[PDB]
């Protein structure tokens, strides 16, 4: 299969700057014209640049053209994205995209915040009981900064039943929860344990939900 | 540059339902010898990165169910579904390719289904969070259908709006229902004062309300 991983994204000062970055491969990524596509968190797809198959043409939108360069490698088969002066605007999930009907793919994309705030590893609470058919425990994923937070359960094995809810920012932290059903047989029998991770932080951390205490 | 539009912001229809989308372009995108029109449809279900379903107005790519089908050219498009089901959930955006590329503000599908009572759940702070001066109370509703419903909390007979956040997940592509966590937030203190906590759901789907709660640590 055809893969374009993108990567060199996170927080970033305003004003600052940043050099995306794109691994291709699963094609021969020389031969075709790579852009490079932004969603805000409002979730509107802007097209940022492109840069023909030799490299010797980038095109951009009149708006973005100056603090955006798209650049490629073919020896390197990578995608290069240099953004400057960072404006808060520029926060959005930048994609790494293949338009040709015959290649026609996007990676999974890279997540750039542009704030002032500083990175905060998330604390994890198990959601055990309290005082049935189904169990349904949670794990609060509470005081982190920036996005995102991917939370899995049981090595993600149990896919399903699962239900992370998004985010809410309270003084430039950010903190959701994730539920997740199991029989009443299962847990406590079988343990059941939420898979926490934040990559601006390389926060990785498992939290098992116990019945809590008596 | 050339602008793209895309109307209405969202549609919902029923599992089954003859869904079409317009899309609609600042200046012709019709390529006057072999009358391609440089339209391609976009699709992005909740998470995952768009994916080209259609391009060239009405080339459907391959794989693509063809339920889908688009139409249109010059300035003018349409999307169609012919039996919109569960998993079709998503914003299908439009982009033109006649001109360097622009992306149009999409449509939003969503789907319609009876209605459901949500499943409610209420959960103490961990010691964890109190060993830290935090006393976090979390309430899951879970797969209930309007997406509408009231939830307050009520420490102690007495309704608390303040220090409450809640949180909607995106529609289910499989049961097309929706989940909401509503959580009460006290410092580890402001917490130990009080010693019921309650959590009122009142949803379309029943007239008496869905109460969940637990006395501080009774256990």
């Amino acid at each position: 299969e055809v893969q374009l991983v993108e990567s060199g994204g996170g927080l970033v000062k305003p004003g600052g700057s940043l050099k995306l970055s794109c691994a291709a491969s699963g094609f021969t990524f020389s031969s075709y014209a790579m852009s490079w596509v932004r969603q805000s968190p409002e979730k509107r797809l802007e097209w940022v640049a492109e840069v023909s198959s030799d490299g010797s043409y980038a095109y951009y939108p009149d708006t973005l053209t100056g603090r955006f360069t798209i650049s490629r490698d073919n020896a390197k088969n990578t995608l290069y994205l240099e953004m400057t002066s960072l404006r808060s605007e520029d926060t959005a999930m930048y994609y790494c995209a293949s338009f040709n009907w015959d290649v026609a793919y996007w990676g999974q994309g890279t997540l750039v915040t542009v704030s002032a705030a500083k990175t905060t590893p998330p604390s994890v609470y198990p959601l055990a009981p309290g005082s049935n058919s189904m169990v349904t425990l949670g794990c609060l994923v509470k005081g982190y900064f920036p996005e995102p937070v991917t939370v899995t359960w049981n090595s993600g094995s149990l896919s399903s039943g699962v239900h992370t809810f998004p985010a809410v920012l309270q003084s430039d932290l950010y903190t959701l929860s994730s539920s997740v059903t199991v029989p009443s047989s299962p847990r406590p029998s079988e343990t059941v344990t939420c898979n926490v991770a934040h990559p601006a932080s390389s926060t990785k951390v498992d939290k098992k939900i116990v019945p809590r205490d008596c | 540059d050339i602008v793209m539009t895309q109307s209405p912001s969202s549609l919902a229809v029923s599992v089954g339902e003859k869904v079409t989308m317009s899309c609609r372009s600042s200046q012709s995108l019709l390529n006057t010898r072999t009358r391609k029109s440089y339209l391609a449809w976009f699709q992005q279900k909740p998470g995952q990165s768009p994916k080209m379903l259609i391009y060239w107005a009405s080339t459907r790519e391959s794989g693509v169910p063809d339920r889908f089908t688009g139409s249109g050219s010059g300035t003018d498009f349409t999307l169609t579904i012919s039996s919109v089901q569960a998993e079709d959930l998503a914003v299908y955006y439009c982009k033109q390719s006649y001109s360097l590329y622009t992306f149009g503000g999409g449509t939003k599908l969503e789907i319609k289904r009876a209605d459901a009572a949500p499943t409610v759940s209420i959960f103490p702070p961990s010691s964890e969070q109190l060993t830290s001066g935090g006393a976090s109370v979390v309430c899951f509703l879970n797969n209930f259908y309007p997406k509408d419903i009231n939830v307050k909390w009520k420490i102690d007979g007495s309704e608390r709006q303040n220090g409450v956040l809640n949180s909607w997940t995106d529609q289910d592509s499989k049961d097309s229902t929706y989940s909401m966590s509503s959580t009460l937030t006290l410092t580890k203190d402001e917490y130990e004062r009080h010693n019921s906590y309650t959590c009122e759901a009142t949803h379309k789907t029943s007239t008496s309300p869905i109460v969940k709660s637990f006395n501080r640590n009774e256990c």
